[PDB]
């Protein structure tokens, strides 16, 4: 499977990304599970149980779905959960989604991170990062003549990724021969080049999982 | 079996009592030096076991009980008294591990605090802040040996 | 308890003890890790109760074999003596000083991690009715030896 | 091929580095590719936990340019096994470990005048490491 996908500029900016894709327990007081805010987000410190994980935010109380740091009434969670008269209380946890500025800091981080791998490379005439991988994982990069960057992430056994990239590659030169005067800094939003995309996807989507 | 570290142990506890006049300060130098053994244990104890970091008060137990207990010790101490929040824990000896044969005998001396510092040590090791004490000596009357496990909260990544 | 414990244990006895000398002598001279074989002798005077004799031959032959054995999981590397007391206990890979070094990079410290095991051996001759004298010599880690003299 | 290793503490220190197989070198001071090395790696373990659509278990492996590749393990205690090889090079996790458990632990930890937190002195645990990794089937280029 594919995960997503991420279009770079040579500066690091994003100029296309697109995306190819929950528990909930009832507790009393206190908490089995020790709770932090981070970035306007609720997570799980520290306490592991029925499908909860470390990484996890609230995501609703009681069926209510919740406002980043606060609740669907305008009260604080971390305050509501604060407070014992508040209990029996349902929430729901889930991994978080990544929010468009999140994903444009990733996107600038692996810029960097990417030169680095070149420039503490023990061997001569090498590229930056073009596989990194995880355990639940693959990201794979393909880096154009002019410093365009086409990052495909995937799982660690999904094949046929050097077809996508390549074809990724087709697409969008289809939209830089087509728009030879385009902004570099500026997204790309022709509907063709997204539907395109699109398509080429689906036939990785088939290209087995070896 | 270990006589040799028993029998070590009681060495250090008879000179520490002769060296100080009070028993409160033998027993923060026991845990002090538990700590210093906690510290540097840990990496042996993760390089023998495989364990990967934990993120939950309860299979810490398990890990701590079930796995290092077994592995210095040759025993597998009992987990209970979970306190509702869950980050208390406790705990229970048959007996009491570092300890050989002793005259008999009120002191405030913990006999077996190095323990302590032990655990403490080797869990701040691994971004967690927790303090261990002795609630329960067979060594003092009680039925069993008793170590409460308190979690205080996790270390963050510098 | 398996052996890292002991070993972990030991180092913060040292560590923490090398230098205590409550009852120095003369001039407040204090006797180099004097508490530190204090206690070997005493964990050595009970090893020499609780491990499994004709002429003393056979009490040093017993400490090469069986209290090595218990203390270091090895028999002693070699035994010698000149026919006068005085015997000479060597292991070319003393496990106290094997994490250490292979030369001479930690010479100076050494002997700070000896003084325990020599009353290790002086208490186990002493409760088989043996008085003595242990000391230990590193010219370079990790071969150390340790030498007894059994006064006439 | 076996370019070059890297040891790093649970705060960055560069416990070690042993170098055998470089033929570019970074045009800076190795007290400042230690940082940078560092700064990349501990991005890539930032970057990596957000990017992953799923919760992670071991995190990140290793990754590969059109040169070399990088091995990276981390223990619960913070140190870090960085290891470059050629392309050909799979997994080698145990080896990793190894470095770790036998040789790090073994002349390290348990050499008490051996201070945590600092570039390791020890001429042992140098020794040690050069023979163990010059043994490695893929060492040679
Ligand atoms: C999860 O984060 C892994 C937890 C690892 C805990 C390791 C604790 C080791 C401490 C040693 C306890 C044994 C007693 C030794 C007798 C002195």
């Amino acid at each position: 499977a594919i995960f997503s996908v991420y279009v770079v500029n040579k500066a690091g900016g994003l100029i296309y990304q697109l995306d190819s894709y929950e528990a909930e327990k009832t507790f009393s007081y206190p908490l089995d599970l020790l709770l932090k805010l981070h970035d306007e987000r609720v997570l799980v410190a520290f306490g592991q149980r029925d499908g909860i994980r470390v990484g996890h935010a609230v995501l609703a109380i009681n069926g209510m779905d919740v406002n980043g740091r606060y609740t669907a009434d305008g009260k604080e969670v971390l305050e509501y959960l604060g407070n014992p008269a508040n209990y029996p209380v349902s929430i729901r946890f889930g991994r978080p989604r990544l929010t468009s500025n999140e994903k444009l800091m990733l996107a600038s981080m692996f810029h960097s991170l990417f030169a680095i791998g070149s420039q503490l490379s023990p061997e001569q005439g090498s590229s930056g990062i073009e596989m990194l991988e995880t355990d639940t994982f693959k990201l794979h990069c393909y880096q154009t003549l002019t410093g365009i960057k086409f990052v495909v992430l995937a799982d660690p056994r999904q094949a046929g990724i050097d077809s996508l990239l390549r074809k990724i590659y087709e697409i969008y030169s289809d939209f830089a021969l087509k728009n030879p005067f385009y902004s570099l800094e500026m997204p790309i939003r022709c509907e063709l080049f997204d539907q395109n995309l699109k398509l080429a996807l689906e036939v990785a989507e088939k290209a087995g999982t070896f | 079996s270990s006589e040799l570290f028993t029998l070590t142990y009681g060495a250090l506890v008879t000179q520490l009592c002769k060296d100080y006049e009070n028993d409160e300060d033998v027993n923060k130098q026991l845990d002090r030096m538990g700590y210093n053994i906690g510290v540097r244990l840990i990496e042996d104890f993760l390089a023998r076991s495989n364990v990967g970091r934990c993120h939950d008060f309860r299979e810490t137990a398990d890990v701590i009980a079930k796995v290092a207990f077994k592995m210095y010790l040759g025993i597998t101490p009992s987990i209970t008294n979970w306190s509702p929040a869950g980050d208390e824990f406790s705990l229970i000896l048959e007996n009491n591990p570092l300890v050989d044969f002793v005259e008999l005998p009120h002191s405030a001396l913990i006999y077996s605090n190095l323990l302590c510092g032990v655990l403490r040590g080797a869990l701040e090791m691994v971004q967690m802040a927790v303090e261990a004490k002795f609630v329960q000596d067979t060594l003092k009357g009680d039925g069993v040996t008793e170590i409460r496990m308190r979690f205080i909260r996790r270390i963050e990544d510098n | 308890a398996d052996t890292v414990l002991f070993e972990f244990l030991h180092t913060e006895m040292v560590a923490e003890l090398w230098a205590h000398d409550p009852d120095p002598g003369p001039g407040g001279q204090k006797m180099s890790l004097s508490v530190l074989e204090g206690m070997g002798f005493r964990v050595g005077q009970a090893l020499g109760e609780r491990l499994p004799f004709r002429e003393e031959l056979d009490v040093l032959k017993f400490l090469c074999k069986d209290l090595w054995v218990a203390v270091f999981q090895k028999q002693m590397d070699s035994l010698r003596t000149n026919h006068q007391g005085t015997y000479v206990l060597q292991d070319n890979s003393f496990p106290l000083l094997l994490p250490m070094a292979s030369g001479l990079q930690y010479l100076e410290e050494a002997p700070k991690f000896l003084a325990f095991t020599c009353g290790l051996l002086r208490g186990a001759l002493y409760t088989l009715g043996i008085e003595s004298v242990v000391t230990a010599s590193v010219a370079a880690l990790p071969v150390c030896k340790f030498q007894v003299v059994i006064p006439k | 091929t076996v370019h070059n290793l890297y040891l790093f503490d649970r705060n960055g220190v560069c416990l070690h580095y042993s170098e055998w197989h470089r033929k570019k070198q970074a045009g800076i001071p190795k007290e400042e590719e230690y940082k940078l090395m560092y700064g990349m790696l501990f991005s890539i373990r930032s970057f990596v936990s957000k990017m992953s659509p799923l919760d992670m278990k071991d995190g990140f492996l290793s990754f590969q340019t059109s040169r070399y590749k990088l091995h990276y393990y981390e223990t619960p205690t913070g140190i870090k096994v960085v290891m470059n090889t050629d392309l050909g090079v799979g997994p080698i996790r145990d080896v990793l470990h190894h470095i770790y458990s036998a040789l790090y632990v073994e002349f390290v930890v348990k050499n008490p005048l051996c201070p945590l937190g600092q570039t390791v002195q020890s001429e042992l645990f140098r020794s040690r490491l050069d023979s163990y990794v010059r043994s490695l089937p893929f060492f040679s280029a």
